[PDB]
């Protein structure tokens, strides 16, 4: 066991949330073999997960939705971090936009802020 | 394109009924339909008659290339 | 062991495993002097080597 | 909080598998053999993501089965710093409340991440909290409580592989911070 | 005697025989006739499949003193062995399982 | 029956030290040198590396440093930065 | 060499140990690959000009 | 006590050349084989004094 | 190249009865001769 | 939730490298240090000493005492090293032409 690459990529929890809802459609299909403790690791971990992000504001979101959202905030000028905290929490009110984002103040200006919020609001 | 001999080697025969035999002998599917033989090998005897091993022989040549070769192309004579 | 007044076990020469290669069956010898010889399992460090 | 990783391995594949696909067995034993496990520096597995290339499938001598080696992609938990996270508390603790992820549990809330004015309790495990004009020390945060709003300022590996000749702390760990406004319950927000 | 000339290079082996010699003419060119007395001491382990369940479950019924019949069974899983002689009971051969 | 301490007694102990307001000068010199050698860029450092996310900070806590060069003209002309 | 294979318990190179097997399995080498959906390249423009 | 069946009735006992200890009542094994030395060193042997080796 | 220290070989590889193998034999005298040279030395 | 580790390290062997030890080496590869010429304790118990030669940290040659090192008996024990320190230095026989 080697790793070539530790960051390759970040993801959204909206395609996390797709791998592990087709995990489901072939779980349960037949019945359980039960030859090791690996089947309880893979079902509780994939399971719990699940659960979790079934308390998740990104839930029923779909690709196109969020395609869009993103192209319309690659004009704002943000870091593609900022983007997927934005993307993953979906904030409502101006506080923790201004926690979010780092120099809120100073980078961005009121109205920029309200045009964020109404956006995140309005997109999804 | 490929230069190797086309006829199969005794050593080729002996190595590939020995790793059938050994793969067989583990709960493997069986590909030909079995009379009734009970001995492994015979069993690989006879999958190799029919010519349905399902293993694939690779020359190494000393400079370093290869070539492939499936066990049913091969020349198996006497 | 050795002997026949001990329980004993023939011996592969030094010329049965020239006429081994000479056939050229290499795991046939291999499983006659180490498999049910000697096999033993030990443990090494590469870091020291 | 999810990050996707690159990974190499080679797979042994039992003789009375041979009839199903290759690509299908391969990847149930290896999402078997690395599901639910934390990495030493990449953190936390969850399972595979896809299988990108296959090598030949050599049969070894002295064996039967068919060793392959394979490339594959794996999802894995690891937050970044500074991020901010959701969950339910787990617990509390002289040195801090203990917040629970549902599957990660290693998070914990240190006095100075709190904020100031409340600092111990009266004799009561249960974390109390103060504040200057109304909550006149009375609220107190529940051992399990609801998702409370937090942000990461800490995390580190500890290694436990074995020492010394043969014949329970988490590996991985995680700190948070709850001082700035709109961060803790959000009945409080 | 060294270990070069003595150990390393040709060394002793079990599951070997050694007996005096006799003709036989009624062989094919590629028979050896074996004595019972040491084909009851030499063994070969023989994995089980669904090929032979049955012809190795007549086996182990026999026991280790009739000849067409084995000395000892390991469990799949476990490595321990079993020793046929004390079994007092046929039922091992019914609890054979692949492997 | 039992091999010695690894520390035996010496009984011929150090010799006391030998001070003086000149050797403390040059305590603080050596310790000086230990203190600048560490500024200029023959002490060349390992290359900054392993950036870790997209982080804002860069536009300000970049260091900044000239592209050091003695004269080439006594040095070969196979080693250009 | 074969003596240095036979006294160290690992099959010598000639003979039946000249070539290498391989198992003729029912496989597909870089099958499709699992599409990706937020993070595809043309969204992410560096912020620093 | 066998590990299998908990009886007590170990019995030391040798198949044709191979020594071993064998439950007498469910066939299990719990120890075979021995290692012994041969005449090769049987020629060799010295005495040495326990007072001797004592000092 | 000029030895100073010796490994003294595993029990393993010297059996209980050669009593005891040669080589205990010579490791006993090297080690008894060290301890004469040494005090006789002092 | 337990760290990860590979379970099969199986490897084969590829070179060997031929070569010498320092002194300070060999004191790091020993166990114990061999000190006394005696072999067994006074009384009739016979335990062999303890930091004599003999002495089972280095091993056991017998079929009912284990090594101390590490808690295994005789038919697994893989034996362990002890050093003996010279007190005037010495040549070696094999390398005295070198
Ligand atoms: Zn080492
Ligand atoms: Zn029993
Ligand atoms: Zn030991």
């Amino acid at each position: 066991m080697e790793v070539k690459d530790a960051n390759s990529a970040l993801l959204s929890n909206y395609e996390v949330f797709q791998l592990l809802t087709d995990l489901k459609e072939q779980r349960k299909e037949s019945g359980k073999n039960k030859h090791s403790s690996g089947q309880q690791n893979l079902n509780t971990i994939t399971y719990e997960t699940l659960k979790y992000i079934s308390k998740t504001p990104c839930r029923h979101q779909s690709p196109e939705i969020v395609r869009e959202f993103l192209t319309a905030l690659k004009s704002h000028k943000l870091t593609k971090a900022e983007k997927l905290q934005l993307l993953n929490h979906r904030p409502v009110t101006a506080v923790e936009i201004q926690l979010m984002v780092e120099e809120s103040e100073e980078r961005l200006t009121e109205e920029q802020i309200e045009a964020l919020l109404h956006t995140v609001t309005s997109i999804l | 394109k490929r230069i190797t001999t086309p006829y199969m080697t005794k050593y080729e025969r002996a190595r590939v009924l020995g790793t059938r035999a050994l793969q067989i002998a583990m709960c493997a599917p069986v590909m030909v339909e079995l009379e009734g033989e009970t001995d492994p090998l015979l069993i690989a005897m006879k999958e190799l008659k029919a010519r349905k091993i399902p293993i694939i022989i690779r020359r190494y040549l000393p400079d370093g290339s290869y070539e492939d070769w499936g066990v049913d192309e091969l020349i198996i004579t006497d | 062991t050795e002997g026949r007044s001990r329980d004993g076990g023939l011996r592969l020469g030094e010329m049965e495993r020239d006429c081994l290669i000479g056939y050229g069956a290499s795991m046939l010898l291999l499983e006659r002097l180490m498999i049910s010889s000697d096999a033993f399992e030990v443990d090494v460090c590469g870091q020291c080597g | 909080m999810f990050v996707l990783v690159e990974m190499v391995d080679t797979v042994r594949i039992p003789p009375w598998q041979f009839e199903r696909k290759l690509n299908d067995s391969i990847a149930e034993e290896l999402n078997k053999k690395l599901a639910n496990k934390v990495v030493y520096n990449v953190g936390l597995c969850i399972c595979l993501f896809d299988i990108t290339k296959l090598e030949d499938a050599y049969v070894f001598p002295g064996d039967g089965a068919s060793h392959t080696k394979v490339h594959f992609r794996c999802v894995v938990f690891h937050p970044f710093l500074d991020e901010i996270l959701i969950g339910k508390i787990k617990g509390c603790s002289p040195e801090g409340v203990h917040v629970s992820l549902g599957f990660f549990d290693d998070i914990l809330i240190p006095p100075e991440s709190l904020q100031q004015p409340a600092k111990f309790d009266e004799a009561e495990q249960v974390w109390v909290w103060e504040y200057e004009t109304e909550e006149g020390a009375h609220d107190l945060y529940m051992d399990t409580g609801e998702e409370i709003r937090f942000r990461v300022v800490d995390e580190s590996f500890v290694d436990t592989s074995p020492t010394g000749p043969s014949s329970k702390e988490a590996p991985y760990t995680l700190v948070g911070s709850i001082s700035e406004p709109g961060l803790g319950l959000l009945s409080w927000w | 005697q060294g270990r070069f000339r003595g150990n390393l290079s040709g060394k002793r082996v079990d599951f070997s025989g050694r007996t005096v010699i006799s003709p036989d003419p009624n062989l094919r060119i590629d028979e050896v006739a074996v004595p019972v007395h040491v084909a009851k001491i030499l063994t070969f382990p023989e994995k089980v499949n669904k090929a032979n369940i049955n012809f190795l479950r007549k086996l182990v019924q026999n026991g280790p003193e009739v000849h067409p019949g084995a000395n000892f069974i390991q469990q799949r899983h476990t490595q321990m062995k079993r020793f046929l002689k004390y079994g007092n009971r046929e039922k091992m051969a019914q609890e054979l399982k692949y492997g | 029956l039992k091999p010695p301490p690894l520390f035996p007694d010496t009984d011929y102990k150090p010799v006391p030290l030998k001070t003086g307001e000149g050797e403390e000068y040059m305590l603080a010199l050596k310790q000086e040198l230990r203190e600048t050698m560490k500024r200029m860029p023959y002490f060349i450092e390992t290359p900054e590396e392993r950036q870790d996310i997209e982080r804002y900070s860069k536009r300000y806590m970049k260091v900044y440093k000239e592209e050091w060069i003695p004269d080439w003209r006594r040095l070969p002309r196979e080693m250009m930065p | 060499g074969v003596s240095e294979c036979i006294i160290m318990g690992i099959p010598m190179n000639i003979g039946t140990g000249l070539f290498k097997l391989l198992h003729k399995a029912d496989r597909d080498p870089n099958p499709p690959k699992r599409p990706l959906i937020f993070d595809t390249n043309e969204f992410h423009i560096p912020l620093v000009t | 006590r066998c590990p299998d069946c908990g009886s007590t009735e170990l019995v030391e006992d040798s198949h044709y050349s191979q020594s071993q200890l064998v439950c007498s009542d469910c066939g299990c094994v719990v120890t075979e084989g021995v290692l012994t030395t041969t005449f090769s060193d049987e020629g060799n042997l010295r005495e040495v004094t326990y007072s001797r080796s004592t000092g | 190249l000029i030895l100073t220290r010796l490994l003294v070989p595993p029990l393993c590889i010297r059996p209980s009865v050669v009593n005891e193998d040669d080589l205990t034999m010579k490791l006993t005298e090297i080690i008894f001769l060290n301890d004469v040279i040494k005090k006789h030395r002092i | 939730k337990e760290q990860f580790r590979e379970t099969d390290v199986a490897k084969k062997i590829s070179h060997i490298c031929f070569g010498m030890k320092s002194p300070e080496e060999m004191r790091q590869q020993a166990h114990i240090q061999v000190v006394s010429k005696n072999l067994y304790s006074q009384d009739n118990q016979h335990a062999p000493l303890l930091y004599g030669v003999l002495d089972h940290r280095m091993g056991t040659s017998e079929k009912d005492r284990p090594c101390e090192t590490c808690g295994k008996n005789l038919a697994d024990c893989l034996g362990h090293y002890g050093y003996i320190d010279l007190e005037l230095p010495c040549f070696h026989v094999g390398y005295f032409r070198a």
